[PDB]
């Protein structure tokens, strides 16, 4: 199957570099042209450039918004895409996707990446503190408080994932260069407690990994 | 040098209804030599990647059901949902790739359902948050519709509205409600000089609100 996943992305000073990569797999990578595509949190997609296939020689385009800026290269010894960009500003914060572009007959993005976010900013890295949300009646509520860090993303996933259904996690809400957002859960009140409920939190800039088991007070 | 504008720049429609969305290019995305209209369309649902619906502006991909219809030529275009379903919330974007490539400004579809009452939930600050000298107070009110819904809280019966942060989810890709978390942030000095604690919900669905309390005393 067709595989497109970009990496890189993090915190970066207003005026530094950072260089994202997009690994692909599962097509003919020389065959297509491949684009960079960006998105400010709740705003609108925005076409940053492309490098052309090997029947076009490779060649690269921007937009006018980040010529000049930003360097599109590609490794076809790997099958994968780099994104150069310079002179940082707080308007390149925003999710990066990469996106399988033109192969000579299709005009269509068919395959996009999970995109990695990109966060402009002096503001230092600080790990989140994870607090358990427990009650105290068919179904029971319960929840994760992730509290107190920077940059954006984390991610909260319960039982490991097991648990999908039943769950909201809400937008993190900047105050003070520091993001709070918290994840509720609704089982059953017969498996809770006598299941085990546990967050999973994993905060990527700090490298944070937590699980918090949600106990009866 | 291409502009490419949508609208609406968003709507909400009932489940089983029609909808247009409307895309227009500052010039003729209309290649003389293929025949054929560079105009693409992309749903991005919330918290995922931007996905593939339409191309040559009325070609449907392969695995998009046919509900979906793209259509137009030269400048307009459109895209029409014969009978939209909850998972088609979405912001749904037009792309032009006659030169270079473009998007439009994007078109935000939510869903109108039957209006339904929060599910109101409070929890108490945690040990271990205390311990490190401060208190947050959280309340979550899940599955709700329509959207526009009042917090208050109250401390001791009389209510405060500092240190109060509120969070939205997006509308649910199943049931079309909302939910929201309301968290009261306190230090641990102030946390402990009173006993109840108030979260009370106001939504258009009962002109009772919805309350949920406890007392430090009760332990939390
Ligand atoms: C006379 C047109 C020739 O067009 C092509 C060709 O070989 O048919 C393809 C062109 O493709 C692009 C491009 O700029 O690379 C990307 C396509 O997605 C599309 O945007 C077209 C556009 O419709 C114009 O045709 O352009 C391009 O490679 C072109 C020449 O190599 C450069 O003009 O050749
Ligand atoms: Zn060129
Ligand atoms: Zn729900």
């Amino acid at each position: 199957e067709v595989k497109l996943v970009e990496s890189g992305g993090g915190l970066v000073q207003p005026g530094g570099s950072l260089r994202l990569a997009c690994a692909t797999s599962g097509f003919t990578f020389t065959d297509y042209y491949m684009s960079w595509v960006r998105q400010p949190p709740g705003k609108a997609l925005e076409w940053l450039g492309f490098i052309r296939n090997k029947a076009k020689g490779y060649t690269t385009e921007y937009s006018a918004s980040v010529k000049g800026r930003f360097t599109i290269s590609r490794d076809n010894s790997q099958s994968s895409l780099y994104l150069q960009m310079n002179t940082l500003r707080a308007e390149d914060s925003a999710t990066y996707y990469c996106a399988r572009d033109h192969d000579g007959y299709y005009e269509r993005f068919a395959y996009w990446g999970q995109g990695t976010l990109v966060t402009v900013s002096a503001a230092a890295t600080t790990p989140p503190s994870v607090y358990p949300l427990a009650p105290g009646n068919s179904m029971v509520t319960l929840g994760c408080l992730v509290k107190g860090y920077f940059p954006e993303p984390v991610t909260v996933t319960w039982n490991s994932g097991s648990l999908s259904t039943g769950v909201h996690t809400f937008p993190a809400v900047l105050s003070s260069d520091l993001y709070t957002l918290t994840s509720s859960v609704t089982v059953p009140s017969k498996t809770w407690p006598s299941e085990t409920v546990t967050c999973n939190v994993a905060h990527p800039a700090s490298s944070t990994k937590v699980d918090k088991k949600i106990v009866p007070r | 040098d291409i502009v490419m504008t949508q609208s609406p720049s968003s709507l909400a429609v009932s489940a089983g209804e029609k909808v247009t969305m409307n895309c227009k290019s500052s010039q003729s995305l209309l290649n003389s030599r293929t025949r054929k209209n560079y105009l693409a369309w992309y749903q991005q649902k919330p918290g995922q990647s931007p996905k593939l619906l339409i191309y040559w502006a009325s070609t449907r991909e392969s695995g998009v059901p046919d509900r979906f219809t793209g259509s137009g030529s030269g400048t307009d275009f459109a895209l029409t949902i014969s009978s939209v379903q909850a998972e088609d919330l979405a912001v749904y974007y037009c792309k032009q790739s006659y030169n270079l490539r473009t998007f439009g400004g994007g078109t935000k579809l939510e869903i109108k359902r039957a209006d339904a009452a929060p599910t109101v939930s409070i929890f108490p600050p945690s040990s271990e948050q205390l311990t490190s000298g401060g208190a947050s107070v959280v309340c979550f009110l899940n599955n709700f519709y329509p959207k526009d819904i009042n917090v208050k809280w109250k401390i001791d019966g009389s209510e405060r509205a500092n240190g109060v942060l509120n969070s939205w989810t997006d509308q649910d890709s199943k049931d079309s409600t909302y939910s929201m978390t309301s968290t009261l942030t306190l230090t641990k000095d102030e946390y402990e000089r009173h006993n109840s604690y108030t979260c009370e919900a106001s939504h258009k669905t009962s002109t009772s609100p919805i309350v949920k309390s406890f007392n430090r005393n009760e332990c939390x």
